C-alpha cells in the first residue's frame, strides 16, 4: 500500500462472503488460500520502528572485519551512493546505583558534554559514521587506567559521532534534536 | 468389550500400511497377545498379588513409601546424599513390623533383588583397587542377611545369588569392623541351617572358597603391610572367614552332609 | 623440528599429503546412510566398529592428541604463516579441524574407546577456549559424553563452570546446551551433582539463557488533537483537561492492570509517533516519544521515578486526575485531586504534536473530562491553560482513534493502511 | 535496612504482633526488574506466622508494620534477604529483592 | 578496566580481548512484525454524554513474550516462527530445563517453577499459535517439573496388587458382568495400595524450608478440565483433516497433548465421570477410526495398555473378594 | 511381525537378549500348525498351515534366531527350536530347500558354530545330582525340582534340537546331509 492507501485482503474461509469465486475460481478447481484452516492467519507487516541488527556476510556496500598488541573491528565499504550509519556494540555495559558517570576524552583532553547521569541504565556502545568512498573508520578497545573505547577515525572527519546510546531506535540524518526529558 | 474394538483396531493399523519405528509394532504386538492369551496376566499377577488386613494400612503404606525411595535411588548414581537417604530407607524398612508379619510380601515385592542391584553396583567399578562406599555395602549385606534369616524361602532365593556374590566375597574382610555385614556372611547366612540348600550347594563354588583360602595362604594382605604390621608370610583373616563359611556348608543341624 | 627452535627449513612438511590422508580416513569412517538395506546397514556397522577397534588398540588417539598438542602451540593461520611457510601457514586451521573431524569419527561409536581414553577431558575441556577448534572440540565433547556413563564422573566444577563460560563468551550455541542435556543424564540414569551444578551455576543470574515472562495486553486512546509550536502561527501553547475513573481493578488476572496519562509526542508533525512498536507492554512515558503518571511514579523512556504527594496511592476508583500542558518555557504537570504533585519533565523536546492519552491493560472504566458538550470539570483550571475542546481547529469534529492503527477487535473487514502524509499542513508572501 | 513505599492504604488500624498469623498476596521480583518469586500466579495465599523465624527477615520485619489491606513496596537488602550467598538456582549473591505485598487477613 | 571486562563473567583479566558476541550492529530495515489475532476489544460510549469522554475496557488478555538480555529487548513468543535461530534455542533450553529436573529431584524443580512461571506453562499449553516444538518443549517442562515423580512412583507400584482385607474391599466381589453387561475399565472402586501423592508449595521467601522432598505444588483441576476441553477440540479438528493443525503439523498438535493426558490417567485423576466422558470421546461404536501418524499410535498403544492394566488389577481384587 | 523378528535376530549384539515379546508369539506359531483320506487330507491342511507362514520369512526367521544365540542355552532358543519343528512337520522340503538356499546366500558360521555350541552342553545324566536328589528325599519331604529333579536339564530342549536336526534332513535331503558335515 502506497501514502494513504487503504485497503482489504480476503484470504477465504468465508466463502458466503467471497464475491468472485463463482465468477471464476469455481469451475476451474481454484481453491481459497485459507478454506481448510480452523483459525485466521497472523497476517504479518512490514514494520516501521527500525532495531538494530547484525551485519550480515551477504551485504553490499558494507563490510565489517576482525583483526587479532590491541583487538581492533576494521570496517570497510564499496559503493557509490552514500549515506550515515548508526553502528552499535552488541552487549551493553551496566551501570550500578552509585556510578554514574561519562567523560568523552579525544585525542587530547577530556573535552565534551557532560553526560554523567545513569542511576541504573544499560549503555549501549556505538559510533555513527557517514559512508565516504573509502571509509576506514572503526573501533579499538583499549586500556589506560578503566574500561575505554577508541573510535578511531580517518580522513574527513567532521560529521561522524561516537558515544553511547540506550535502546533508541531513529532512522533519519540529524545531528541533535535527539528526544530529552528532566524530571525533577 | 474392550478386547472387541481393540483387535479390531489391532488388526486394521497393521493392515492397512507397513509400519516403521520397530517399537510402535512391538507395543502394537505385544498388545493383541495380552488381549488374546488373557489369563497370561492373572497367572502372571497372582503370585505378586498380596492381601494382608483390613487394620495394618499406615505400616504397609511407609514400608511401600520406602521401598519406592530405594528404588528411586537405585536409577540414580550413587553419592553421599544417595548414600545417607538409601541407608535410612533401609533401616526404614527394616524396621517397619509388617516386614515381620508377612515375609512372603517381601519376595513378591522383589526387595531381595532390589538390594541385590544396589549392591552390585556399588561392588562394580574395579575390583582390588577400590572398596569405596564402604557403609553402603555393609547395610546391603545386613539386610539381606536379616532377610534370608526370618524364612525358609528367602534362603532359597538368595541361593541363586550366592553363585554370583562369591567372585567379590573377598570385600569387606580384614577390618574387624563389619564381622556381619559381608558378601561372605551373607552367603554363608543363606545357606545356614538347610540340609536340602546344603546338599544344592554343588561344586561351581567350593573349589571357589578353596583357591581363596589358598591365595590367601600364600599372600599376605597390602593393607596389613600398609596400616604397619609385621609382614607374616600368610594372612589369618581371609582364611580365617573362608573357613567359617566351608564349616557352615560342610555342617548342618549338627550332622556333616557326607557329600560337602 | 621446526616449533622447537630456529633451524635450517630442510624439513618434510607432508602437508598436502596429511589433508589428503585426513580426508581419505575421515570417509573411512563415514557412518553408513540411513537409506540402506537393513542387513548391510549393520554389515557396515559391525565393520567400522572393528576398523575402530583396531586404529584405537594402536594407541593412534593419543598419537592425533600429540599432533593437536603440537599443532594448538600456535594462535592464529598469520602467526603459524611466518614460521612454517605460506602453504602450512593457510592449511593449519583445515588441518585441525580435519584432526578434529577424524578423533570425533572414531570415537563416534565405540563405547571401549571412550571409557579407555576419558582421562583426556582434563586437557580437551581446557583447550576447549581455542576459540578457532570450540566446535569441533565440543563436538567431540559431546560424543564422548554420550556413550560412556564413566566420563561423568570425572567432570567437576571447573568443567562446567569453563562451559558455561564458553557459553557466555562465544554467543548462544545450540550445542552447548546439548552438552548440558547429556551431563544431566546419560543413559536413563541421573547424576545429581552434576544437575545441581547446572542449576546452580548457569542460570540465577538471568543474562542467560533468554528469560520469559507473561505481560498484558494494553492499549491505548487519545483524541483528535494536535498541538504545533513554532513561528508565526501558534495556539496559545497552553491545554488542560481532567480525567475521573468510576471503578478500577488492580489485578485482574495475575499482575498490576496497567493504568498511565500523560501526552505523547510525534515524529516531525505526523502520526504513529516512535515507542514500543505495538501490541506490547508499552503504554505512555515507556518510550522517549511519550510522557505518562499513574499516581506513583513518573514515566519517560520505561524508567518509572517516584515522587512524593499528600496521600500519593494508585488511582484508585473515583479519583480525578488533570493534566497541565505549556510547551515553550515550563513543561507538563499532573495534579492529583486537585493538589499538584512534586515533579514534572522539564527540558524536553518539543519538536511534534502532542496529544493527550491513555493506557489501560483491562478492568478499567476511564473519562476524559473537558469543558463545553464533551464533558464538564470538576476542578478550576490555573489560569491561561486551555482545554481540548478548545484545541480542537473550528469547523472541524473531534473523535477518538487508539493511538496508532486499526487496534480493534474486528474480522478480516479491517482497513489494513500504508504509509501517510503529515497532515498537509504541519506566513503571507513578501 | 528495609524501607517500605506504600501504594494503597490500608486504614492504618490492624498491625501484625507477635503470636498472630498473617495472610498476604504478594509478587516478588529483583532489582534489575526481573521477576523471580509471585503468590498470585498459583492463586493461593501466603500463610505465615508472626515472630516464628519461617521467612526472611526482610520480610517478616517489614510485614510487622503494615495494615489490614494496605499494600506495599518492600525494598530489602543483601545481607538482610540472602547475604553473599544468595538462594542456590534462583537469587544471585549480593542481591536486593522488591516484595508488591498486600495483605489480604490478619489473624 | 577494559570494556570487554565489564560486560562478561571475569573481570580480574586486563587483557582487552572481544570474544565473538562483540559483533557491529547497525539500523537494518529488513524486519517483520506480526499482527496479534487478539486485541483488546475497546468499547468507547459513543454518546458524548455532557459529563465527560467514556473510555471501557473489561475483558482481560495476556501474552508471553521473551527477554533478550544482552539486547535489553522483548519480542512476543509468536515471533520466534520466523526466526529459526532464536526458536532452536529455545527449544534446546526448555529441552535443558526438563533434563535438569527429569529424574526425582526436586530441590531443582523448586527453582525452575519459578524460573519460568506458574501460569505461563499454562497459557503456552493453551494457545494456539505455537511454533510447535516450543510447544512440545513445554508440554515436556511441565510434565517433568511436576507430574513425572509421582508418575514414575505410581508406575513402579503399577505390577504389586496390594489389597487390605476392609468391609469396603468386600463390596466389588459382583465386577458386574452378568446380565448383559460388562461394566468400563478404570470404573468401580479400586481399595488396593497406592503411593499417597503430595506436593509442596513453592515458596523462596519461606527460609530453611522443611524438606521439599516431592514436588511443586500445581493446581490438578484446572489442568484436567483444561485437558478435557482441548483433546475435544483436538478430536474435532482432525475428523475435517485441515492444513493448520496446531504447532505446524498434526503430531505436534496431537503427541504432547496425548502424553499430558495420558501421565494425568497414570497418576490418579480422572474420577469415574472424568473417566466416563474420556471414554465416550473414543468409545462410541472417534479417535482410534482416525488417519493418526506413528507417534500418535504409538501414545494410544500405552493408553490401552492402561486401560487394560486398571482391568487386571480390577479382576485381582474381585478375586481376592471372592476369596474372602 | 517376522521382519520385526528378523530383525531384532539381526542387529549385531554380544548376547541374545529375553525378547518375551519373540517367546510368547513364537508358540503360538509353533502351536497354530496341526482310512488314507483322513491321513493325507490333516496332511495337506498342514502343508497349509506352514506355507501360512514360511513363506512370509519365518524359515529364515529361525535360521537367524539359532545364529544369534552362538551357543547359549536359553528359553529364547527353546522357542525357535520348537517353532522349526512346527514348520519342518513331516518331509517338507520346500522349506528345507529355502533354508539350505539362504545358508548359501549368506555365507554364516555363526549358524553351524551355535549348533556345535548348543548341542555339546545341552545335557547329560549325572548320577551324583540323582544320589543327592534321593539323600534329601530321605531326610525330608523336600520339594520336587520342575526341571527333571534337577538331574536332567532341558531333556525336552534337547529332544528337540536332535529333532530340529532330523527334520532338517528329513525325506532324502543329499544337499543338506553333506552341507552338514
Amino acid at each position: 500500500l502506497g501514502v494513504a492507501q487503504v485497503g482489504r485482503m480476503n484470504f477465504g474461509k468465508d466463502v458466503s462472503t467471497l464475491k468472485y469465486f463463482t465468477i471464476c475460481g469455481l469451475q476451474e478447481g481454484y481453491e481459497p488460500f485459507a478454506v481448510n484452516t480452523n483459525r485466521d492467519i497472523t497476517m504479518w507487516l512490514s514494520k516501521r520502528l527500525p532495531q538494530f541488527l547484525q551485519v550480515p556476510s551477504n551485504h553490499e556496500h558494507i563490510e565489517v572485519t576482525r583483526i587479532d598488541k590491541v583487538t581492533q573491528k576494521s570496517f570497510g565499504s564499496q559503493n557509490n551512493n552514500t549515506d550515515i550509519m548508526f553502528y552499535r556494540l552488541s552487549m551493553p555495559i551496566e551501570c550500578a546505583x552509585x556510578x554514574x558517570x561519562x567523560x568523552x576524552x579525544x585525542x587530547x583532553x577530556x573535552x565534551x558534554x557532560x553526560x554523567x547521569x545513569x542511576x541504573x541504565x544499560x549503555x549501549x556502545d556505538s559510533d555513527f559514521e557517514v559512508l565516504m568512498k573509502t571509509a576506514h573508520g572503526h573501533l579499538v578497545p583499549d586500556r589506560i587506567d578503566k574500561d575505554k573505547e577508541t573510535p578511531k577515525p580517518e580522513f574527513n572527519n567532521h560529521k561522524d559521532y561516537a558515544q553511547e546510546k540506550p535502546s533508541r531506535l531513529k532512522q533519519x540524518x540529524x545531528x541533535x534534536x535527539x528526544x530529552x526529558x528532566x524530571x525533577x | 468389550s474392550l478386547q472387541q474394538l481393540i483387535s479390531e483396531t489391532m488388526v486394521r493399523w497393521a493392515q492397512e500400511s507397513v509400519i516403521e519405528d520397530p517399537e510402535l509394532v512391538r507395543a502394537m504386538f505385544v498388545l493383541l497377545h495380552r488381549q488374546y492369551d488373557g489369563i497370561g496376566g492373572l497367572v502372571r499377577a497372582l503370585p505378586k498379588t498380596y492381601t494382608i488386613n483390613g487394620v495394618s494400612v499406615e505400616d504397609t503404606i511407609n514400608l511401600l513409601a520406602s521401598l519406592g525411595q530405594i528404588r528411586s535411588l537405585l536409577s540414580v548414581r550413587m553419592g553421599k546424599e544417595e548414600e545417607k537417604l538409601m541407608i535410612r530407607g533401609l533401616g526404614d524398612i527394616m524396621n517397619n513390623k509388617v516386614f515381620y508379619q508377612h515375609p512372603n510380601l517381601m519376595r513378591a515385592l522383589g526387595m531381595h533383588e532390589t538390594v541385590m542391584e544396589v549392591m552390585v553396583n556399588v561392588l562394580g567399578g574395579g575390583e582390588s583397587k577400590e572398596i569405596t562406599f564402604p557403609k553402603m555395602v555393609a547395610n546391603c549385606c545386613r539386610f539381606l542377611c536379616y532377610f534370608c534369616r526370618i524364612s525358609r524361602q528367602n534362603q532359597k532365593a538368595m541361593f541363586d545369588h550366592l553363585s554370583y556374590l562369591l567372585e567379590n566375597s573377598s570385600v569387606g574382610l580384614a577390618s574387624p569392623a563389619m564381622r556381619g555385614s559381608t558378601p561372605l556372611d551373607v552367603a554363608a547366612a543363606s545357606v545356614m541351617d538347610n540340609n536340602e540348600l546344603a546338599l544344592a550347594l554343588r561344586e561351581p563354588d567350593l573349589e571357589k572358597v578353596v583357591r581363596y583360602l589358598a591365595g590367601c595362604g600364600l599372600q599376605s594382605c597390602q593393607m596389613l603391610v600398609s596400616k604397619g604390621y609385621p609382614d607374616i608370610g600368610w594372612n589369618p583373616v581371609e582364611g580365617e572367614r573362608y573357613l567359617d563359611f566351608l564349616r557352615f556348608a560342610v555342617f548342618c543341624n549338627g550332622e556333616s552332609v557326607e557329600e560337602n | 623440528a621446526l616449533s622447537k627452535k630456529v633451524k635450517l627449513p630442510t624439513i618434510d612438511l607432508p602437508i598436502e599429503s596429511v589433508s589428503l590422508s585426513l580426508q581419505d580416513l575421515i570417509g573411512y569412517f563415514h557412518p553408513p546412510d540411513e537409506h540402506l538395506e537393513h542387513e548391510d546397514k549393520q554389515n557396515r556397522l559391525r565393520a567400522l566398529k572393528n576398523r575402530q577397534n583396531l586404529f584405537q588398540e594402536e594407541g593412534m588417539i593419543n598419537l592425533v592428541l600429540e599432533c593437536i598438542d603440537r599443532l594448538h602451540v600456535y594462535s592464529s593461520a598469520a602467526h603459524f604463516a611466518d614460521v612454517a611457510g605460506r602453504e602450512a601457514g593457510e592449511s593449519w586451521k583445515s588441518i585441525l579441524n580435519s584432526l578434529y573431524e577424524l578423533l570425533a569419527a572414531l570415537i563416534r561409536g565405540n563405547r571401549k574407546n571412550c571409557a579407555q581414553f576419558s582421562g583426556s577431558l582434563d586437557w580437551l575441556i581446557s583447550r576447549l577456549e581455542r576459540l578457532e577448534a570450540s566446535s569441533g572440540i565440543l563436538e567431540v565433547l559431546h560424543c564422548v559424553l554420550v556413550e560412556s556413563p564413566e566420563a561423568l564422573n570425572i567432570i567437576k566444577e571447573g568443567h562446567i563452570k569453563s562451559i558455561i563460560s564458553l557459553l557466555d563468551k562465544h554467543g548462544r550455541n545450540h550445542k552447548v546446551l546439548d552438552v548440558l542435556c547429556s551431563l544431566c543424564v546419560c543413559h536413563g540414569v541421573a547424576v545429581r551433582s552434576n544437575q545441581h551444578l547446572i542449576c546452580d551455576n548457569l542460570l540465577p543470574g538471568r543474562d542467560l539463557l533468554l528469560q520469559t515472562r507473561l505481560v498484558n495486553h494494553v492499549s491505548s486512546m487519545r483524541p483528535n488533537i494536535f498541538l504545533g509550536v513554532s513561528e508565526g502561527s501558534a495556539q496559545y501553547k497552553k491545554w488542560y483537561y481532567e480525567l475521573m475513573v468510576d471503578h478500577t481493578e488492580p489485578f485482574v488476572t495475575a499482575e498490576a492492570t496497567h493504568l498511565r496519562v500523560g501526552w505523547a509526542s510525534t515524529e516531525g508533525y505526523s502520526p504513529y509517533p516512535g515507542g514500543g512498536e505495538e501490541w506490547g507492554g508499552n503504554g505512555v512515558g515507556d518510550d522517549l516519544f511519550s510522557y505518562g503518571f499513574d499516581g506513583l511514579h513518573l514515566w519517560s523512556g520505561c524508567i518509572a521515578r517516584t515522587v512524593s504527594s499528600p496521600n500519593q496511592h494508585l488511582l484508585r476508583t473515583d479519583d480525578v486526575i488533570s493534566c497541565c500542558l505549556d510547551l515553550s518555557a515550563p513543561s507538563i504537570s499532573f495534579r492529583i485531586n486537585g493538589q499538584p504533585v512534586q515533579g514534572m519533565f522539564e527540558n524536553f523536546n518539543i519538536d511534534g504534536l502532542f496529544f493527550p492519552v491513555v493506557s489501560f491493560s483491562a478492568g478499567i472504566k476511564v473519562r476524559f473530562l473537558l469543558g463545553g458538550r464533551h464533558g464538564e470539570f470538576k476542578f478550576l483550571p490555573p489560569p491561561g491553560y486551555a482545554a481540548c475542546y478548545e484545541a480542537v481547529l473550528p469547523k472541524e469534529k473531534l473523535k477518538v482513534e487508539h493511538s496508532r492503527e486499526y487496534k480493534q477487535e474486528r474480522t478480516y473487514t479491517r482497513d489494513l493502511l500504508g504509509p501517510t502524509v503529515s497532515l498537509t499542513q504541519a506566513v503571507p508572501v513578501d | 535496612g528495609v524501607e517500605i513505599e506504600t501504594i494503597s492504604p490500608g486504614d492504618g488500624r490492624t498491625f501484625p504482633k507477635k503470636g498472630q498469623t498473617c495472610v498476604v498476596h504478594y509478587t516478588g521480583m529483583l532489582q534489575n526488574g526481573k521477576k523471580f518469586d509471585s503468590s498470585r500466579d498459583r492463586n493461593k495465599p501466603f500463610k505465615f506466622r508472626i515472630g516464628k523465624q519461617e521467612v526472611i527477615k526482610g520480610f517478616e520485619e517489614g510485614a510487622a508494620q503494615m495494615s489490614l489491606g494496605q499494600r506495599a513496596k518492600l525494598t530489602c537488602t543483601p545481607d538482610v534477604a540472602y547475604g553473599a550467598t544468595g538462594h542456590p538456582g534462583v537469587i544471585p549473591p549480593n542481591a536486593t529483592l522488591i516484595f508488591d505485598v498486600e495483605l489480604l487477613n490478619l489473624e | 578496566p577494559l570494556s570487554a571486562g565489564l560486560f562478561k563473567s571475569e573481570h580480574k583479566n586486563p587483557v582487552p580481548q572481544c570474544p565473538p558476541r562483540l559483533h557491529v550492529q547497525f539500523l537494518s530495515h529488513v524486519l517483520w512484525s506480526r499482527m496479534p489475532n487478539q486485541f483488546l476489544k475497546v468499547d468507547v460510549s459513543r454518546i458524548s454524554e455532557r459529563q465527560g469522554w467514556l473510555v471501557q475496557c473489561l475483558d482481560p488478555l495476556q501474552f508471553m513474550s521473551l527477554h533478550i538480555p544482552e539486547e535489553n529487548r522483548s519480542v512476543d513468543i509468536l515471533e520466534l516462527t520466523e526466526q529459526e535461530e532464536l526458536l532452536q534455542f529455545h527449544y534446546h533450553t526448555l529441552r535443558l530445563y526438563s533434563a535438569v529436573c527429569a529424574l526425582g529431584n526436586h530441590r531443582v524443580a523448586h527453582a525452575l517453577c519459578s524460573h519460568v512461571d506458574e501460569p505461563q506453562l499454562l497459557y503456552a499449553i493453551e494457545n494456539k499459535y505455537m511454533p510447535g516444538l516450543l510447544r512440545a518443549g513445554y508440554y515436556d517442562l511441565l510434565i517433568d517439573i511436576h507430574l513425572s515423580s509421582y508418575a514414575t512412583a505410581r508406575l513402579m507400584m503399577n505390577n504389586e496388587f496390594i489389597v487390605p482385607m476392609t468391609e469396603e474391599t468386600k463390596s466389588i466381589t459382583l465386577f458386574p458382568d452378568e446380565n448383559k453387561k460388562h461394566g468400563l475399565p478404570g470404573i468401580g472402586l479400586s481399595t488396593s495400595l497406592r503411593p499417597r501423592m503430595r506436593f509442596s508449595s513453592p515458596s523462596f521467601v519461606s527460609i530453611s524450608n522443611d524438606c521439599y522432598q516431592y514436588s511443586p505444588e500445581f493446581p490438578l483441576d484446572i489442568l484436567k478440565a483444561k485437558t478435557i476441553q482441548m483433546l475435544t477440540e483436538a478430536v474435532k479438528e482432525g475428523s475435517l483433516h485441515a492444513r493448520d493443525p496446531v504447532g505446524g503439523t498434526t503430531e505436534f498438535l496431537f503427541v504432547p497433548l496425548i502424553k499430558l493426558f495420558y501421565t494425568l490417567l497414570i497418576m490418579g485423576i480422572f474420577h469415574n465421570e472424568d473417566l466416563k466422558h474420556i471414554l465416550q470421546l473414543i468409545e462410541p461404536s472417534g479417535l482410534l477410526q482416525m488417519k493418526l501418524p506413528e507417534p500418535v499410535k504409538l501414545q494410544m498403544c500405552l493408553l490401552l495398555q492402561y486401560l487394560c492394566d486398571c482391568q487386571v488389577r480390577h479382576r485381582i481384587e474381585a478375586i481376592v473378594a471372592f476369596s474372602d | 511381525l517376522i521382519l520385526l523378528f528378523s530383525r531384532t535376530a539381526l542387529t549385531e549384539k554380544c548376547k541374545l537378549e529375553e525378547d518375551f515379546l519373540y517367546m510368547a508369539y513364537a508358540d503360538i506359531m509353533a502351536k497354530s500348525c496341526h482310512s488314507f483320506e483322513e491321513k493325507e487330507m490333516e496332511k495337506q491342511k498342514l502343508l497349509y498351515q506352514q506355507a501360512r507362514l514360511h513363506d512370509r520369512g519365518a524359515a529364515e526367521m529361525v535360521l537367524q534366531t539359532i545364529s544369534a544365540s552362538k551357543g547359549e542355552t536359553g528359553p529364547m532358543v527353546a522357542a525357535t527350536l520348537k517353532l522349526g519343528i512346527a514348520i519342518l512337520n513331516g518331509g517338507n522340503s520346500t522349506v528345507q530347500q529355502k533354508m539350505l538356499d539362504y545358508l548359501k546366500e549368506k555365507k554364516d558360521v555363526g549358524f553351524f558354530q551355535s549348533l556345535a555350541g548348543l548341542m555339546q552342553s545341552c545335557s547329560v545324566l549325572d548320577l551324583n545330582a540323582f544320589e543327592r536328589q534321593n539323600k534329601a528325599e530321605g531326610l525330608g519331604m523336600v520339594t520336587e525340582e520342575g526341571s527333571g529333579e534337577k538331574v536332567l536339564q532341558d531333556d525336552e530342549f534337547t529332544c528337540d534340537l536332535f529333532r530340529f536336526l532330523q527334520l532338517l534332513c528329513e525325506g532324502h535331503n543329499s544337499d543338506f546331509q553333506n552341507y552338514l558335515r
